[PDB]
RNA sequence: UUGGCGGAAAGGCCUUGGGUGCUUGCUGGCGAAUUGCAAUGUCAUUUUGCGUGGGGAUAAAUCAUUUGUAUACGACUUAGA
RNA sequence: GCGUUGGAUUGUUCACCCACUAAUAGGGAACGUGAGCUGGGUUUAGACCGUCGUGAGACAGGUUAGUUUUACCCUACUGAU
RNA sequence: CUAUCUAGCGAAACCACAGCCAAGGGAACGGGCUUGGCAGAAUCAGCGGGGAAAGAAGACCCUGUUGAGCUUGACUCUAGU
RNA sequence: AGAACUGGUACGGACAAGGGGAAUCUGACUGUCUAAUUAAAACAUAGCAUUGCGAUGGUCAGAAAGUGAUGUUGACGCAAU
RNA sequence: GUGAACAGCCUCUAGUUGAUAGAAUAAUGUAGAUAAGGGAAGUCGGCAAAAUAGAUCCGUAACUUCGGGAUAAGGAUUGGC
RNA sequence: GCCCUGAAAAUGGAUGGCGCUCAAGCGUGUUACCUAUACUCUACCGUCAGGGUUGAUAUGAUGCCCUGACGAGUAGGCAGGCGUGGAGGUCAGUGACGAAGCCUAGACCGUAAGGUCGGGUCGAACGGCCUCUAGUGCAGAUCUUGGUGGUAGUAGCAAAUAUUCAAAUGAGAACUUUGAAGACUGAAGUGGGGAAAGGUUCCACGUCAACAGCAGUUGGACGUGGGUUAGUCGAUCCUAAGA
RNA sequence: AGAACUGGCGAUGCGGGAUGAACCGAACGUAGAGUUAAGGUGCCGGAAUACACGCUCAUCAGACACCACAAAAGGUGUUAG
RNA sequence: GUCGAAUUUGGGUAUAGGGGCGAAAGACUAAUCGAACCAUCUAGUAGCUGGUUCCUGCCGAAGUUUCCCUCAGGAUAGCAG
RNA sequence: AUAUUGGCGAGAGACCGAUAGCGAACAAGUACAGUGAUGGAAAGAUGAAAAGAACUUUGAAAAGAGAGUGAAAAAGUACGUGAAAUUGUUGAAAGGGAAGGGCAUUUGAUCAGACAUGG
């Protein structure tokens, strides 16, 4: 009545309700300013996380104690197949927001998109974009018609990718689709090279670069329903509390007489939206390359693939984005790479990285060994081979 | 004979009774009401499926905090359950209906249930012990059930 | 029917060319009553079930089963010809 | 807008010292907050003392020991169909 | 091990009528009244803000020409001696 | 009781099974009581002291009695504090 | 059998296998465990927990009613062959 | 004078609200307009008052008729009435060709208490009028007795380590019986007997409506029977505190 | 808290004062027509966004008796004296 | 906590309600104790609390005086029928 | 000549009518409670007559459906009538944090009052 100390609110208001997303692909909800004045290109990339490992470097940082020293740090690895483009859509505005006039597809669309559309693939008689596709046949006109409006009208142009999730490990056989804004200049060439686009796929490296920061958009891990003391970090109350302790002791005072939307209660966490910002590109990699894992300085033939494989998803086996630190969402989950809503000068983010060793040992356990050559080398002669 | 309101043609239809029976009053009524109006072989093959945990029983009026079930969807409901002990009894009136449809040679697959109503028996009184030495009722619920099948009429 | 224009919610607008009805611009030939001295006397537009003749098109979702990136139960996310 | 603390003695609020700190402001919400806790103090019944009283007893004096009940309903609030 | 979900089984408390707020005035702290905010079926798990929630015609206090236990050179007596 | 040998230095291997010390308040001790909120420092106690009584008596019982307890007693006793 | 043992733990004879059941494994509980570094800073108060513990051999203060204090304290040891 | 400073409190919020600035603000003036159960005029109900009229002439003289005025009400007083059990009198009352009673968003009378009728259901008695009589009218009394709800298919049915496979039987088997397995009580027993107490619970056959807070084919349950054998084990005899 | 006279509330609705025992108006059989009271007439809402002369601009204007408060003291704001 | 004695305990027996029994707590004396249980006196008394049953019509209050162990009550006068 | 809430035998009532009247209209001072003294209920009604449902069919059975009896089963040993609370089913309607009420009228439903003039 006046609380007897001052303590600062458990969590943050700004994160409410802490309910389950819509989706379990949490939506991209900004996309950089546009820069007309550059060619077209693709502000956010779909991926799925894969797992983490450990990097080695030296930090290029001065007047600090660890300059030109090295340093060792988290990074996470996302599996980074090519996307397909499939779709345009235009947007207008209007005194009421950004509003969708008409999206125009491509003529063949691959099975892994079209079960997207489905919730009982084995069954259906796949009929998804079979008239669609007859509107190719005239010499153009609908779809050159379509293409033609959004020319016309048309404020901002995303188009309409997937994922080839087929290039992954997952057994999810459904693929991945988004829309994502085309930022490179003039709405005729953001349309065109949509058009020249359909059906083509699209690789990560013409999006990021290294040392790019860029910012992760993803559904949280869930965690089912959580009491008070986790859900918020509420204090726990003595061991002598009857009727248990991970409580709040008062939920209210008596006016207003009502419990408040601000006090902790027991409820979901996890499977929540974040977009995350800030994370530094540690490695662009190419999945034809076999020395993926491999650095000027470590120069063994090693691709990123932990040995024993990453565990609970497998091998990477596509182009990877890598990133300095974590990232929210879990191995397997969907994510999107987004790019930065602004341009950072930090020295932090203006630093050129280059790694001199990547961690290679199993992740599912204490491992000791970075490649199946090394463990031989050093172990020598076992029962089994020879 | 004399059952609750009818308005159906009393010679094609024929009609099966139970009295007095001990199953829940509140739970046989829901599930009455799941096959009324239904004709009597997708009744009779409904309830068998309800026993086997395959669909169930919408609880619409006796069922707060009541679990929820996927199965309810079909009828529009997220609040349904398997009452064994009852669709067993109301099997045994629906079969006996049907035998009393032979007999009077009405076309068995002509036939949907027309009339079924659960309405409550005569209570049946046992003893609870409770704390500080009291003592409280522990009382059945019983039913007595009624129900009529009849010729569904053509163009 | 010839062109065009309209995306803010355009769903409407302007245009070219004939055809067809009407034309109170003007001059004629008929008709109206008894609905009885007012009272009930012009038909509007919505849905929705049916009826005919033409053009058309020829799926899914749910339960059950299954995954565990999800989960108290529902719900979520996967897989199955 | 945003913070406003860690301790020694006391049931204490208060008070008082130590100590850190950007700062250790003051107040309200049934002197917020007991089906939220605790039960140290107060204030039942045991008991010792001092004062008072012939006594039974008394004390706004000291001291010790003294059972903390119910939510499954409505609403609000958290989350979920 | 519970809670939870299922089959069987199945109580109790409590209940004027009920159940979203702000202010106003008002028996001087409204669910109802007045003025405004508002306001969409049916629901599940939790929760302890509110229902000045619920449990014994208030333990404290006062009133009553209402008591009882107890004490004493109060009043009036009495076994005994 | 002793000695050698032996092990990832372990061996009262589970089970079983005292934490210790320095003090102050208080009651000597063991014992006792508020069955269901008080086990205590309260009651008891041994020890100490005081009081009454030699039986036609002290203390106590009964309405009364050819009535009763102490008393199957006698001051190293009974009774009362 | 172990062992000091009518302890605890395992067994034979005899007797039971009876105290609704199925599927899950959220919060919050009830009961059982563990925690890096710090070590009572928590609290009215070390409440609750933890630590000690068997045996053999060594060793053992003040004080004292000379009986005690005393398992004081503090140490080494412990299997198998 | 208006306006400005002086002018600090706790949920968000009040010229009643919206909003209003040559006002929809402040002072003043002038007209029109809105509206009470009040005022004016009229109908009707009642109350009170005054007046007329059975003079011979059908049906109410506590009546009929004329006239004026008036109407708030707790506690409370009075009046006129409504309704119930029973009683005297009377309608030579209604009725098994249907009394009484009950049901009925059917009808009619009355300001009202109430009365009356139709339809349905029912089955043996009942009513009007003048009187007489009271154990005579309910919403309440933490009223009495009974019956019923919401609560709610909810709280719950979690102590005592633990169950599993098969066959048999049966309308039916998680729960019965048999077999096998896994376990427990661990002789300080979940073993074998007794004392008080119960009183047939013992045993057999049959057997499940109720009871065993799931079940039941099982039982300490239900039905029908059977069963307790003494000179030597007790009582019985003895004495104890005491009666 | 306590007196004086009267009028009220209590025992009393109605119209106004948003609301409201007691203020303003006005007291009450069942109704029709008219007219008013106190109070109002931008819109909520029945009734002139009527007429007339001024005054007022507030980065805290002001807006109607009882009544839901404001003062000392200041202003080269603007008005009239 | 105690655990070989002021030990624990069966049955028998004795003590009965202003009585018992009390290593003393107003404890215990059949879920009863600062006076048990049962029935009757008893429909105990209550200036106090609660309730008090059909309609309409007319009239219509008092909270003041005096006196009272009077101050939550009466009598008296007033107001009313 | 007087008394007489007891006992025996009788005649009565402006008494009560099964929550009334005695506590008891009944296997009532019973069943049940309490160590004991004591405390002490609930509970009447098928029909004139059991004619108490032969027989058939479904079911493990209880029962159901038919049939049959009966003046009636809208009397089935749950039994005369069979209210209310409360409930099932059917039909109609309304429903943005209660419902219900007043004056008024729309709309839907339902019910009336007429009654007679030559053919
Ligand atoms: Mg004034």
């Amino acid at each position: 009545s006046h609380r007897k100390y001052e303590a600062p609110r458990h969590g943050h208001l700004g994160f409410l309700p802490r309910k389950r997303a819509a989706s379990i692909r949490a939506r991209v909800k900004a996309f950089p300013k546009d820069d007309r004045s550059k060619p077209v290109a693709l502000t956010s990339f779909l991926g799925y996380k894969a797992g983490m490992t450990t990097i080695v470097r030296d930090l290029d940082r001065p007047g600090s104690k660890f300059h030109k020293r090295e340093v060792v740090e988290a990074v996470t690895v996302v599996d980074t197949p090519p996307v397909v483009v499939v779709g345009v859509v235009g947007y207008v505005e209007t005194p009421r927001g950004l509003r969708s006039l008409t999206t125009v597809w491509a003529e063949h669309l691959s099975d892994e998109v079209k079960r997207r559309f489905y919730k009982n693939w084995y069954k259906s008689k796949k009929k998804a974009f079979t008239k669609y596709s007859a509107k190719y046949a005239q010499d153009g006109a609908g779809i050159e018609r379509e293409l033609a409006r959004i020319k016309k009208y048309a404020s901002v142009v995303r188009v309409l990718v997937h994922t080839q999730i087929r290039k992954t490990p997952l057994a999810q056989k459904k693929a991945h689709l988004a829309e994502i804004q085309l930022n490179g200049g003039s709405i005729s060439e953001k349309v065109d090279w949509a058009r020249e686009h359909f059906e083509k796929t699209v690789a990560v490296d013409s999006v990021f670069e290294q040392n790019e920061m860029i910012d992760a958009i993803a559904v949280t891990k869930g965690h089912g329903f959580e009491g008070v003391t986790h859900r918020w970090g509420t204090k726990k109350l003595p061991r002598k509390t009857h009727r248990g302790l991970r409580k709040v002791a008062c939920i209210g005072a008596w006016h207003p007489a009502h419990v408040m939307w601000s006090v902790a209660r027991a409820g979901q966490r996890g499977y929540h939206s974040r977009t995350s910002i800030n994370h530094k590109i540690y490695r662009v990699g190419k999945g034809d390359d076999e020395a993926n894992g491999a650095t000027s300085f470590d120069r063994t033939k090693k691709t990123i693939t932990p040995m024993g494989g990453f565990v609970h998803y497998g091998e990477i086996k596509n182009d990877f984005i890598m990133v300095k630190g974590c990232i929210p969402g879990n191995r397997k989950r969907i994510v999107t790479l987004r790019k930065s809503l602004y341009t950072n000068t930090s020295r932090k983010a203006l630093e050129e990285v280059s790694l001199k060793w990547i961690d290679t040992a199993s992740k599912f356990g204490k491992g000791r060994f970075q490649t199946p050559a090394e463990k031989h080398a050093f172990m020598g002669t076992l029962k089994k081979d020879l | 004979a004399r059952y609750g309101a009818t308005s159906t043609n009393p010679a094609k239809s024929a009609s099966a009774r139970g009295s007095y029976l001990r199953v829940s009053f509140k739970n046989t009524r829901e599930t009455a009401q799941a096959i009324n109006g239904w004709e009597l072989t997708k009744a009779q093959k409904y309830l068998e499926q309800v026993l086997d945990h395959q669909r169930a029983i919408p609880f619409r009026r006796f069922n707060s905090s009541i679990g929820r079930t996927a199965q309810g969807k079909e009828f529009g409901v997220t609040k349904a359950r398997w009452p064994a002990k009852s669709v067993k009894f109301v099997q045994g009136l629906l079969q006996n209906a049907a035998a009393n449809a032979e007999a009077k040679g009405l076309d068995a697959t002509k036939l949907y249930v027309s009339h079924i109503q659960v309405n409550q028996a005569p209570k049946q009184r046992r003893r609870t012990y409770r704390a500080h030495g009291r003592i409280n009722k522990y009382e059945s619920s019983p039913s007595h059930i009624e129900l009529v099948v009849t010729e569904k009429e053509e163009a």
